[PDB]
């Protein structure tokens, strides 16, 4: 028998056959490391929706940009409410930016270790609220 | 007297309809072991003959009795029973894996992957071997420290939610550091095309460095920095 | 029996084990051009030659300039000259041989300053003959020589067309009329039963050491080949024999290597005195395993305790340097954190003398083959070979020489390969077998299935193994160990009332512990029963009424004005162990030792001489 | 004899360092010029990112083909909905620039 062979046997036999698959999400034991990485998918997905509703909006919704700007105007331009507008937008893009130096730092070799993994970790973790409140003070 | 609780994963495939449940099982830590597997065997050969479980060296130095205990894969004769007797130590089965029988996982994919990538040293010319020792430098034997320990328990590979999804086509963590084992052994003289072997999206790059494999190694190796370094090959290597 | 589907199997050889022994034979065959099966209850690196930490023997002269022959003499001299001359000799020549083949194969061993393996010294061994001193010959991958033996050899064995049987648990020998046809198997996956037949048929399922209660070797070492040999009526050899490794960790029982003391290790007593140096002066704690383990056991009965309850006795790493336990012995830095709970560098490590080796097993030729005893003389049993620990070429003898074992493994792994493979060809008339042949096991293995008496499996290997304990320790007198053969032949009658919970054919493993526990038992009887029969002080095997160590002469004096022993009043001879499988009778039989070796000229024979150091 | 997957790894990460140089020179420098490359580093890291997320758990033929094809859809559309916005309309730059100080 060949390695491609008991491989092509494994599915052909587990498949047609009433074996669970065992727990794997409900089970398995959370930590910053874990969570870290969700959210560097959700933020990459978030922030790529958002650049695609810019573009998309731009060839097909009328007007200039200027003419959406005073449409936002209409409402009450709170100075502590058009804060968490302007937090909410670069706070994942903020922390996206740090973690991704981070995986940068990882696929040049460096960093990875269970202790240094949390460390940088936190690192992360706190210039995103530094440059998110940062940038929304600007 | 010290009464630690135990929940373990039961599923019997003889039995029709069984499906998947918990089964509770109290032991005084007086009269028995340290470790998990050490209880494991008491309720086993005590209080039930059916907990069906893979154990053999009880050394830490084999990898039969490797399972999810508390949310991480370890070894059962190398985790110690926590003390703390308010707590029910939860035992599962190696997370996202066929089950057999219990804490039993069907392997056979896992084994097959690791005799793909050929773990065995490869010389372009063996028409002289069986009579000269290789010569390796003691500098070349520190490389392939770190990465022949490894005792194939499938505790980080059955960790990367990466294999989850994909634990067909993605190799995973175990059997890819055993893959740069073979790449960096100064006797290998293969090391371009085990490299090559590796050029599609699925063997290698399903990586995304979520670190799950260093984290629950329960030898203490380091399979995602190997990968890293892989990649690393992958990128640099010419020819 | 109409429950059970039988799906018979064609090949060339079977070979039983996934040993270092059962691989090498394996793949040996595959290599040498046969259709080989290779039937194994466990995965492969599982097989306990994983656990292996001290070395390979070779006399390679890496580190200082080595003769093979010096490597012959202390086998032989270890042996107590209980060992087999012919087959110690094929060992030892091929040692620098088979090593180098698996350095080629692709194992890591640790490095010199000049690049070569790194030899190390061990347990026994000297240089010119035992006059030169201390030997440098035990090859090493670091602490975990045996775990990197396993894994080299498996990884080269996937290279090769091996049919794998992974977790099959081999059940009895398929025998025709003397002839061996192959292995009857239970799958542990789907309950199936399996009649793997072929030409020739290897065993190599490693020792019995869980015979015992405390024990360094796994769960699964329960001598599954030897009760094989036994159920089809075929002797066993030097059972009695078992070896206590003198260092081994209190609590669980698990080993700390000889490579401890090899580096630099010390033995503390008491007091806080090297104790080993007034049992043995020449070699010191660095001596045989039998004379080590006499020391620290009677250590305990002069009331000179350690423990908490004073049992145990000590192995210090407390002036070791700390840089040298990281290169050389860093396997026993973390098992000894684990279970003991013990720093390695600053901290002494807690041992006792454990069961260890089985240098007993099934009788081999040098070639590999089974033998078999019939009037007086030895007869080769026709397509059966054995290797490994499971075996008895008696290449250990009375007690095995520290790091010999994993040598043992691939050079006669390799021997049974070689002798199958110039016996007959690939693709020869495999003999067919009867279409109603090995059905008592496949009914040992229903009546067992559907088992309910009054005593459960776990309850009566503790039995068993409480019973091996304390009347076949280190030290047994005649009286103890006739009471031991009464109470181990009195558990052999309460297999009948043998209690089974689970009744599933999917793994079984409370079925799989029980058939195991039918091996024990076969294994145990022969040792206990060999062992109060043989009134001499030999090797391992040692009596307080009988401390002398009866040969053929009185080899104190000169070999002149003596009348040479008759065969049967001796006690330099194997023993040969038979056991009616119904009634659990042990019967004995004694055969002599070879002495003369494959070539004088070139390896001169080792006459019996005094046993110290 | 082709390595098609590791030099897409390598392009992932040189597109990625680029990102990374753009933001803050985006800030110093603020023209048409830094627009169209903040246009273009955009659609592609972000085309290259979802591309590993369809190739994590869209499991399928027939499913990755649409999925690979509806994903190139909408990163064509994104790249030309930024450079309609950087030619005809104020560009990304000045964009922010005039939504910030709001
Ligand atoms: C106990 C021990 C011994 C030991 C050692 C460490 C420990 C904990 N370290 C050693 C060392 O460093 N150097 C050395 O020279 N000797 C050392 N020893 C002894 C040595 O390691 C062992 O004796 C040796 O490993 C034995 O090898 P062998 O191949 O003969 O046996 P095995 O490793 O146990 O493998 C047996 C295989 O056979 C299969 N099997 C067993 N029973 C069955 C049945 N029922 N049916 C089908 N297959 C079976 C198993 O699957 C196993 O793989
Ligand atoms: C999700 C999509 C991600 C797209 C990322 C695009 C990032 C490019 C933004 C760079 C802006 C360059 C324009 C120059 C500029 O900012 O004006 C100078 C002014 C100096 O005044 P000053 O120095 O503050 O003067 C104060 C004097 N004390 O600086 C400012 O006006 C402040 C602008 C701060 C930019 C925040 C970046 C967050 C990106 C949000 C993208 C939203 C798109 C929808
Ligand atoms: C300049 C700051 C940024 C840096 C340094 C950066 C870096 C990275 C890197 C290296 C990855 C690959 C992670 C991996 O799988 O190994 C990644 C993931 C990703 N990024 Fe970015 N990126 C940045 C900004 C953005 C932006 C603005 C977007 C929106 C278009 C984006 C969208 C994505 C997506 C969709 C993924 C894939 C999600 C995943 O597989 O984890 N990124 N980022
Ligand atoms: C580890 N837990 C239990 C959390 C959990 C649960 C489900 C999916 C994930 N994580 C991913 O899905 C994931 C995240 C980032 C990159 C790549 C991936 C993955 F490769 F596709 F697997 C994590
Ligand atoms: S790398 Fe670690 S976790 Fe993975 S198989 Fe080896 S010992 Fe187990
Ligand atoms: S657990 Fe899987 S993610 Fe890559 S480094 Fe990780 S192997
Ligand atoms: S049984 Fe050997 S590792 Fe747990």
């Amino acid at each position: 028998t060949t390695a491609k062979e008991e491989m092509e046997r494994f599915w052909n036999k587990n498949l047609g056959s009433n074996r669970p698959l065992s727990p794997h999400i409900t089970i398995y034991r959370w930590s910053l490391p874990m969570a870290m990485s969700i959210c560097h998918r959700g933020t990459g997905i978030a922030l790529s929706a958002g650049v695609s509703l810019f573009g998309l909006s731009a060839l097909l919704l009328p007007g200039n940009f200027e003419s959406h700007l005073e449409l936002v105007k209409s409402l009450c331009l709170g100075p502590t409410l058009i804060y968490t507008a302007k937090f909410g937008i670069v706070f994942p893009l903020m922390y996206h930016t740090w973690n991704g130096i981070r995986h940068l730092i990882w696929d040049l070799g460096k960093g990875l270790t269970i202790p240094q993994l949390t460390q940088s970790g936190v690192v992360v973790l706190i210039l995103t609220v530094l440059s998110s409140v940062g940038l929304a003070a600007m | 007297p010290r009464i630690k609780k135990f929940a373990i994963y039961r599923w019997d495939p003889d039995k029709t309809g069984d499906k998947p449940h918990m089964q509770t099982y109290e032991i005084d830590l007086n009269n028995c072991g340290p470790m998990v597997l050490d209880a494991l065997i008491k309720i086993k050969n005590e209080i039930d003959s059916t907990l069906t479980f893979r154990r053999s060296c009880r050394e830490g130095i084999c990898g039969s009795c490797a399972m999810n205990i508390n949310g991480g894969n370890t070894l059962a004769c190398t985790r110690r029973i926590d003390t703390n007797l308010d707590k029910v130590s939860k035992i599962y089965p190696l997370p996202h894996m066929y089950v057999i029988k219990d804490l039993v996982p069907d392997l056979s994919n896992f084994y097959a992957q690791y005799k793909s990538i050929e773990p065995y040293l490869k010389k372009k010319d063996e028409s002289q071997e069986g009579k000269q020792q290789y010569l390796q430098s003691i500098e070349e034997r520190e490389k392939l420290d770190g990465l022949y320990e490894c005792i194939l328990c499938a505790c980080c590979s059955t960790s990367c939610p990466s294999y989850w999804w994909n634990g067909d086509k993605y190799l995973g963590p175990a059997v890819l550091m055993q893959a740069y084992r073979w790449m960096i052994d100064s006797r290998d003289d293969f090391t371009e095309e085990r490299l090559a072997k590796l050029q599609d999206p699925f063997s290698l790059y399903r990586c995304h460095t979520i670190m799950n494999c260093t984290g629950t190694c329960p030898k203490g190796l380091n399979p995602g920095k190997a990968i890293a370094e892989i990649k690393k090959m992958m990128a640099t290597y010419k020819e | 029996s109409t429950q059970y589907p039988v799906v018979d199997h064609e090949f060339d050889a079977v070979v039983v084990g996934a040993g270092g022994a059962g691989l090498r034979a394996a793949f040996g065959l595959s290599e040498a051009g046969f259709n080989t099966a290779c039937v194994t209850k466990l995965f492969p690196t599982r097989s306990h030659t994983v656990a292996a930490q001290g070395g390979i023997n070779a006399a390679l002269g890496n580190m200082e300039e080595d003769n093979w022959r010096w490597h012959f003499y202390d086998t032989v001299k270890g042996s107590d000259w209980l060992g087999d001359q012919d087959a110690i000799h094929y060992m030892t020549e091929q040692a620098p041989a088979s090593v180098v083949e698996l350095e080629n194969y692709g194992m890591p061993f640790s490095r010199t300053e000049d690049g070569k393996i790194y030899q190390r010294a061990f347990g026994g061994q000297s240089l010119k003959f035992g006059k030169g001193g201390q030997a440098h010959r035990c090859c090493c991958v670091a602490d975990r020589t045996g775990h990197s033996l396993l894994h080299t050899l498996y990884g080269r064995s996937l290279r090769y067309d091996t049919s794998y049987f992974v977790e099959y648990f081999a059940l009895d020998l398929l025998m025709e009329n003397g002839e061996c046809r192959g292995v009857i198997a239970l799958c542990i996956e789907d309950g199936s039963i399996h009649r793997i037949r072929a030409r020739n048929t290897v065993v190599a399922t490693g020792g019995y050491g869980r015979t015992y209660f405390s024990c360094t070797s796994a769960h699964t070492s329960t001598g599954d080949g030897t009760a094989m040999v036994t159920r089809a009526g075929l002797p066993c050899q030097d059972l009695e024999f078992v070896q206590f490794h003198p260092t081994g960790i209190y609590g669980a029982g698990c080993l700390i290597t000889e490579g401890c003391r090899g580096e630099g290790g010390i033995l503390i007593n008491s007091q806080g005195e090297r104790f080993m140096e007034r049992y043995a002066p020449v070699a010191k704690d660095l001596a045989s395993r039998d004379v080590v383990s006499r020391s620290m056991t009677l250590e305990i009965r002069e009331g000179r305790g350690c423990g908490p309850e004073k049992d145990h006795v000590y192995l210090q790493l407390h002036h070791l340097p700390p840089e040298q336990l990281a290169v050389r012995l860093p396997g026993i830095s973390e098992t000894a954190m684990i279970f003991a709970g013990v720093d390695v560098t600053k901290e002494p490590i807690p041992v006792l003398p454990t069961v260890h080796y089985n240098m007993g097993g099934i009788p081999t030729n040098y070639k590999g083959q089974v033998l078999r005893h019939v009037n007086g003389q030895d007869q080769v049993v026709p397509g059966l070979y054995a290797c490994g620990e499971a075996a008895c070429a008696s290449v250990h003898g009375a007690n095995r020489l520290g790091a010999n074992s994993l040598l043992d493994l691939v050079v006669f792994g390799r021997a049974c390969a070689l002798s199958i493979a110039e016996s007959c060809r690939p693709g020869d008339k495999v003999p067919s077998i009867k279409p109603n042949a090995g059905e008592e096991s496949v009914m040992n293995l229903d009546k067992l299935r559907f088992a309910n008496g009054t005593i459960r499996t776990s309850e009566l290997r503790l039995s068993m193994q409480k019973s091996m304990q304390s009347h076949a320790a280190v030290f047994r007198v005649g009286s103890v160990l006739q009471e031991g053969c009464e109470k181990i032949l009195r558990l052999y009658g309460d297999l009948q009332h043998l209690k089974t919970f689970d009744r599933g054919m999917v793994w079984n493993t409370d079925l799989v512990e029980t058939l195991e526990l039918q091996n024990l038992m076969l294994c145990a009887l022969q040792t206990i029963y060999g062992a109060e029969a043989r009134k001499e002080s030999r090797g391992a095997h040692a009596r307080e009424d009988f401390k002398e160590r009866v040969d053929e002469y009185d080899y104190s004096k000169p070999i002149q004005g003596q009348q040479k022993k008759p065969f049967q009043e001796h006690w330099r001879k194997h023993t040969l162990s038979y056991v009616d499988v119904k009634t659990g009778k042990v019967s004995l039989e004694y055969r002599p030792v070879i002495d003369k070796t494959l070539n004088e000229a070139d390896c001169a024979t080792v006459p019996p001489a005094i046993r110290s150091y | 004899s082709s390595k098609a997957a590791s030099l897409h790894w390598t392009g992932e990460r040189v597109v990625s360092v680029l990102l990374l140089g753009l933001l803050p020179a985006a800030y110093l420098n603020p023209c048409s010029a830094m627009d169209y490359s903040l246009a273009a580093a955009l659609t592609l890291h972000g085309h290259w990112g979802i591309g590993q997320v369809v190739t994590d758990y869209v499991r399928g033929d027939a499913l990755q083909k649409a999925a690979k094809a509806g994903l190139l859809a909408l990163s064509a559309f994104t790249f030309a909905g930024l450079c309609y916005f950087n030619y005809h309309d104020v560009g990304i730059c000045k964009a922010v620039a005039m939504l910030w100080k709001l």
